[PDB]
């Protein structure tokens, strides 16, 4: 039930925009793009990766332990 | 010095027009023009005199958002042709 012209109050803010036909869709796509993804990765790796390596270690150990347990030796 | 440089470069005889309308003969308008304007570009026709160059129109938006003002102003335009063009009519 929310409409433009009724959302909120904003004062003293200028927005400059260009037409889509004046500008490139892929402005500096690799030159600026790659540096950004690396920066985004660095920012989040310590938050995202360590639970999944913790999954990976419990996976690797668990599969190994199950394999070894269904072998005998001195009996 | 900025101001006199502007005056020197721009207020030059081939670039200005003495216009009149009303109860006058053209002859006396011409007479007064030689009387009072003739010391302007008799040998002052010199320096880079002064080409305009085309202006690139864009296609773009400027939005000064001020909700403290009680009415919105909006102006919208496509690129027109210059003074010369028959398309104006």
């Amino acid at each position: 039930g929310r409409q433009f012209g009724h959302l909120t109050r904003v004062r003293h803010v200028i927005t400059y925009s260009l037409s889509p036909f004046e500008q490139r869709a892929f402005p500096h796509y690799f030159s600026k793009g790659i540096p950004n993804v690396l920066r985004r990765t660095r920012a989040c790796i310590l938050r995202v990766a360590p639970p999944f390596v913790a999954f990976y270690l419990v996976y690797t150990w668990g599969t190994q332990e199950f394999e070894k347990s269904k072998r005998k030796n001195p009996a | 010095a900025d101001l006199t440089e502007y005056l020197s470069r721009h207020y030059k005889a081939p670039r200005m027009v003495l216009a009149a309308a009303g109860g006058l003969e053209h002859r006396q308008l011409l007479d007064l023009a030689q009387k009072h304007f003739s010391g302007l570009s008799g040998t002052y026709d010199e320096d880079a005199v002064p080409t305009l160059s085309p202006c690139r129109f864009t296609g773009s938006q400027i939005c000064h958002r001020e909700d403290g003002l009680p009415l919105a102003h909006v102006a919208i335009a496509v690129e027109g042709p210059g003074w010369a063009h028959p398309d104006n009519v």
